[PDB]
RNA sequence: ACCUGUUGUGGUGGAUGUCUUGGCCCAGGUUCUGAGGAAGGACACAGCAGCCUUGCGAUACGUUCGGUGAUACGCAGAUCU
RNA sequence: AGAGUGAUCGAAGGAUGCAAAGAACUCCGCGAAGAGGGUUAAAAGUCCCUGAAGCCGCAACAGGAUCGGUGGUGUGCAGUGCUGUAU
RNA sequence: ACCAAGGAGUCUAAGGAGCUUGCCAGUCGGAUGGCUUCCAAAACCUUGAGGCGUGGUGAAGGCAACUAUCCUUCCAGAUGGGGCUAGUCUCUGCAUGGAACGACCGGACCCGAAGUCCAGUGGACAGGGUUUCGAGUGCUUGCAAGGUCCUUGGGACCCGAAAGGUGG
RNA sequence: GGCAGCCAAGGCAGAGCAUCGUUGUGUAGAAAGGGCAUGGACAACAGCUGAUCGUGUUGGGAUUGAUCCCGGCUUGAGGCGUUGCCCA
């Protein structure tokens, strides 16, 4: 026997679990890719399409605005790994090339109205094989549901949610979990 | 089922009957079939006799 | 819902089939005619009864004919002519066929059976 | 109760819901949906028929 | 009707029971020429999917 | 009828997952090979019985 | 793939219990009926820190209580005026960009009642509505247009 | 320019729909008719005082 | 590869036991048929000095070897004609076993088949 | 000879496999008992009948009449075309 | 059916065969059986589709003092299969 | 004691956290409505209120997220650009974590209520300061279905009390 | 994981193929690690079956194992199996 250190298991993902064959399909040319041309964006794109998909989450055409707002993105291609949908408080886009695996069509129309141009990562692959001129941009997985719940309330300094699982209180006043720890009135409050 | 992925389900249901080296792999006879999909004249609709379909 | 009377059902089908009183084996019991009967008569089938000849067509007995002596409607049988089998000891007795198997030969023809040919027998 | 931070259950079921031997039930299950949808539209083409010659 | 493989359907109600019956797909379909001119029409399909290859 | 242009992943992803077949969705039965191979030439359009026949371009 | 191949298994964890005499739930300590209480007994007693740190405003009482608290009047759907300029027909906000004339958005329309002031707006818009913050109203009429109450 | 199609027993060629060029989506189908099947399925149960 | 096992590779296989279930030879109602011991006393599950051995992945044999009879060939299940003409190209790898419910009158055709065809049938002379 | 074992065979035993005039479940319809005597309970009633029968009541496994149309049957016995 | 004075409790229990063709006749015996001889595709023999395990009888063969055991191990010796097999 | 057959984590309402799929500021809508021998109580359809989400904060009276070219700031940081060089500089700055805010929304304090204004019963906001709080905002992270492991109510993994009650 | 020197092989992108390296105890417990097996629905095997199903019994072979396949006999159908998936 040999006091061993710790045997190395590779952390990152490197298997789809999406189970969409178009999503395969987009991982075998990556793969190859990220192989045989070797750019940190392949290698980029291929551990985005391994991701799950709380991990690829939907991001807005404020995004890819707010992405392309500098003058130096003039011929950038606004990469998502995501589905993208429209910000309807987004009113005047400018022309924007811009890769995703999904468009809704608010998305579409909005980034079409303003003469863009929506891309399939096939379509990226084939214009820059090296995603030169490639604006990787991700989505915010915090402000999630689950994510404003996750630790405890009743911990000081976690604002976490409390986990209400159906019940609204129609008097806010008179709410559930509102009172003993959540008023110093009620001999304690959780502290901030 | 939400009715969009019922439709989707239709959809691509669809596009593999269109395919033909999927209906032979579902096990069907393709030797004098002449094209897939299979399309045939209206005529069809006013058949009254299994002998005639 | 399907509509009464016409249920596919295996069990009540098999009751029926097995408590049937003996005006139904009547006709559960019918027997197919001859093509001289058939062209002569324009009918297909009639229920088998006494005193008519068939031909056996089926069974052990195929190929054998005879007069029908005794409709046994309790056992679905049917017992002919001179088909004929010694028990044990030299007493012979009668095997039942089933009339699915036989075909009919003749026919008695009463008052009621001439009926029934005939309203069987005009087209529709 | 549950070793974790899952609400608090609520779950309002203490009252003999449940066909069991000894109970009723306070259960209906509602699988005459589908038939009744049909009969429903029978009955109402029906009252049509019926007084005819007049808005349904 | 009474022939024993042959299934009937609508393009104004197609049954995925019948188009991938036991989930599986690529079954042989024999649309006539106006359910086959109807089809994108019902469905609702206005363009083709550009899928990767 | 060029429906489709349909990748070899896709394709063999259908059939694997969606036909229920021994021969072709068994990787390693001892009929796999053939009708791999077979399957394959049926796609490309001609199958031989070397003669090709021709099998519904699609 | 290989990971596809493998659509099995209905209760997965339960039947490869199968053949392990404590089926998951220990030696020791078993899997016994109600160990700690059926439902929230013992909130204040034996789960008070499972109460305390997982529920804090749990065991109080706060607040004006209303008898019939009807809450149709109350019903008040907002929207902002960063959701405003979606609701006119481009050709109308083209149309009237520069000149005088302001479209008109009726709020009721699409279900809102007050109009929230989070949000620019590019070309002075005419809104009807139930209700306004004072930052709403501060914006549209900097922007050109008026806030309208309807009923 | 879309494939053609040709009608059997009379000549005469049609177009291809634009549904034979979506996506073959075998695992949307068959979630959706393993979910679609259990649709015509009808309770069964003992009796409620079987046993007792 | 239409290629048979050779008995050099055929002698080189490793020895799997006789596994049993442990004190299946106590009692009829424990059956041979092997099963993880769990118990928390049980001398065999703490594998002590003299007991037998304990089934493992160790005692698994090699892909080129594991399936393959003494024959040196595996086996396939035909109950068809069909088959037979599957077996066609590899009649050196596999023998053609035929099903045990397939009939005399088409184990003729198989038998016949199969021996035109040079594939080897485990069960020829099965009925006449 | 006795014991232990392994086969073959014969017993004891009724597991298995296959089925089912049965159940259970869902949907639809009806709910139609009684002082003019109900539901139930007795005692009777068959050539050979004890039980059972949602058979029957001293007209007692049945009476009138209709539909059907040659059987019924475990034996016999005269009616029946 | 059965149990309890009673209120009540309450079982076990399916399958011959295509057809009863339900085992004629012979020997022996008081008789049942049995030995023949029959029906039948077959006794499938009114215990009746099949007939498992446990247990038992018999014959053959192999051993038989010893927890020196059951079981494992590596050979051996007898009996018994299986696979392959050069010129 | 022996053998055989039976025999114990199940379904349901609500929910949690992953995973899959579809759509997207929407999503779902099988209460119901349109159709068509059995299949079909299926399938199909968007007549659909409404559920959840888009805003939170206050006990309540109530109030409601600044920013006119664009853009909250800082530290670390994924990509990418332009020079340059096997020394190696600038621009971009996603996600995540931490800090901040001269920011803002609602509540609570203190000094005030100066100033502007009018759908004018004197009312509406407004200023400057705080060791202030929020399950707040800072380019809306949503909905639905399925699946896995679970939770609580249910017989609740299976068997098991001495007991309590109602009527005979 | 075809855009390969050629054949042979592999050819299902969480698969497969080639090389190399590391590490192998385990109660409770776990595995979005992998499989064997049972009843039935939806599908496929133009699957098998009176030239004898299934059960059972006895031998043989395969498997690390769950278990699988076959020969003999019983037996004779009031039949059975293999694959995908779904409901238990």
């Amino acid at each position: 026997g040999i006091d061993k250190p710790k045997q190395y298991k590779n952390k990152d993902k490197r298997h789809p679990t999406a189970t969409n064959p178009y999503i395969r399909v987009l991982v075998k040319i990556y793969r190859f890719l990220a192989r045989r041309v070797a750019t940190p964006f392949n290698k980029a794109v291929l551990k985005r399409l391994m991701k799950s998909r709380m991990w690829r989450p939907r991001i807005s055409t404020s995004r890819i605005k707010l992405a392309m707002r500098k003058p130096d993105k003039k011929d950038h291609i606004c990469v998502c790994v995501s589905h993208v949908i429209h910000d309807d408080r987004v009113l005047g886009l400018k022309p924007l090339k811009v890769c995703a695996l999904k468009f809704s069509k608010g998305a579409r129309a909005a980034i079409e109205s303003a003469g863009g141009q929506c891309l399939t990562f096939d379509q990226l692959a084939m214009i820059t094989p090296k995603g030169s001129k490639c604006v990787l941009i991700r989505g915010k997985v915090t402000r999630r549901k689950q994510y404003k719940s996750f630790g405890a309330p009743g911990v000081p300094g976690s604002h976490a949610v409390p986990k209400l699982g159906n019940r609204k209180s129609a008097l806010r006043g008179r709410r559930h979990e509102n009172a003993r720890g959540r008023r110093k009135s009620r001999a304690f409050k959780v502290k901030a | 089922v939400p009715r969009k992925v019922r439709r989707l389900a239709v959809r691509a249901a669809l596009a593999a009957s269109a395919i033909p080296a999927l209906v032979m792999a579902r096990g069907h006879n393709l030797e004098d079939v002449p094209e897939i999909p299979l399309v045939v004249p209206n005529s069809v609709e006013a058949l009254e006799k299994t002998k005639d379909a | 819902v399907n509509k009464v009377g016409k249920s596919g059902d295996r069990r009540k089908a098999r009751k029926s089939y097995f408590t049937a009183p003996s005006h139904v084996r009547r006709v559960i019991m019918s027997a197919r005619l001859s093509k001289d009967l058939r062209q002569k008569y324009k009918v297909k089938s009639l229920p088998i009864r006494k005193e008519d000849e068939v031909k056996v067509k089926r069974g052990s007995h195929k190929g054998r004919d005879g007069k029908v002596i005794a409709c046994y409607r309790l056992k679905y049988a049917v017992h002919i002519d001179k088909i004929t089998r010694e028990k044990a000891n030299g007493q012979t007795v009668q095997i039942g066929i089933h009339p699915s198997n036989v075909e009919i030969t003749k026919l008695k023809l009463d008052k009621d059976r001439k009926k029934l040919l005939e309203t069987k027998g005009r087209r529709k | 109760v549950k070793k974790g931070n899952a609400p608090v259950p609520n779950a309002h079921f203490h009252k003999h819901w449940n066909p069991t031997g000894s109970q009723k039930g306070h259960v209906r299950c509602f699988f005459k949906q589908g038939p009744q949808k049909k009969i429903r539209r029978a009955r109402r083409q029906k009252k049509a028929a019926a007084v005819f010659p007049r808005p349904v | 009707r009474n022939l024993p493989g042959v299934d009937i359907n609508f393009v104004s109600a197609l049954n995925l029971l019948r188009l991938a019956p036991g989930g599986h797909i690529g079954r042989l379909i024999v649309f006539t020429e106006d359910a086959f001119n109807q089809l994108d029409k019902v469905l609702k399909v206005d363009t083709i999917e550009g899928l990767p290859d | 009828c060029k429906a489709q242009t349909v990748d070899k992943h896709v394709l063999w992803s259908c059939i694997n997952f969606g036909t229920s077949n021994v021969a072709l969705i068994d990787p390693y039965h001892p009929a796999h090979r053939g009708a791999r191979k077979y399957i394959n030439q049926f796609h490309s359009g001609k199958v031989p019985k070397k003669a090709k026949e021709a099998k519904a371009e699609e | 793939t290989y990971r596809e191949r493998k659509n099995k298994g209905q209760h997965q964890k339960t039947r490869k219990l199968r053949g392990h005499v404590s089926h998951g739930h220990g030696r020791v300590g078993k899997h016994r009926k109600h160990a700690s209480g059926r439902g929230n007994a013992g909130g204040q007693h034996h789960h008070r820190i499972w109460m305390d740190k997982y529920h804090p405003g749990y065991f109080g009482k706060v607040g004006i209580r209303r008898f019939h608290y009807r809450l149709n009047p109350r019903f008040c759907p907002t929207t902002s005026i960063s959701r405003l300029l979606r609701l006119v027909p481009k050709e109308q906000l083209e149309a009237c960009k520069g000149k005088e004339e302001l479209p008109v958005v009726n709020l009721l329309q699409h279900g809102y009642f007050k109009l929230l002031g989070t949000g620019r707006l590019s070309q002075g818009v005419i809104v009807k509505a139930r209700s306004f913050s004072q930052g709403a109203e501060r914006k549209i009429k900097k922007a050109g247009g008026a806030c309208i109450l309807v009923a | 320019a879309r494939p053609l199609v040709t009608v059997q027993k009379e000549g005469k060629t049609v177009p291809l729909p634009k549904v034979f060029s979506s996506a073959l989506r075998y695992d949307v189908v068959r979630f959706v008719h393993t979910n679609i099947a259990k649709n015509t399925r009808i309770p069964y149960a003992v009796s409620r005082r079987a046993g007792h | 590869v239409n290629r048979t096992v050779t008995r050099k590779e055929l002698k080189k296989k490793k020895h799997v036991p006789h596994f049993k279930r442990y004190q299946s030879w106590r009692h009829v109602r424990v059956s041979e048929s092997w099963r993880k011991p769990h118990g928390i006393d049980s001398a065999f599950r703490r594998r002590f000095k003299g007991y037998p051995a304990m089934v493992g992945i160790g005692y698994k044999q090699p892909k080129n070897v594991r399936h393959v009879h003494p024959d040196g060939k595996r086996q396939f299940l035909v109950h068809n004609l069909k088959d037979l003409e599957v077996l066609l190209m590899y009649n050196k790898k596999y023998a053609a076993v035929i099903g045990h419910s397939v009939g005399a009158r088409k184990r003729k055709s198989i038998v016949t088949r199969a021996k035109e065809l040079q594939i080897k049938v485990t069960n020829a002379n099965a009925r006449l």
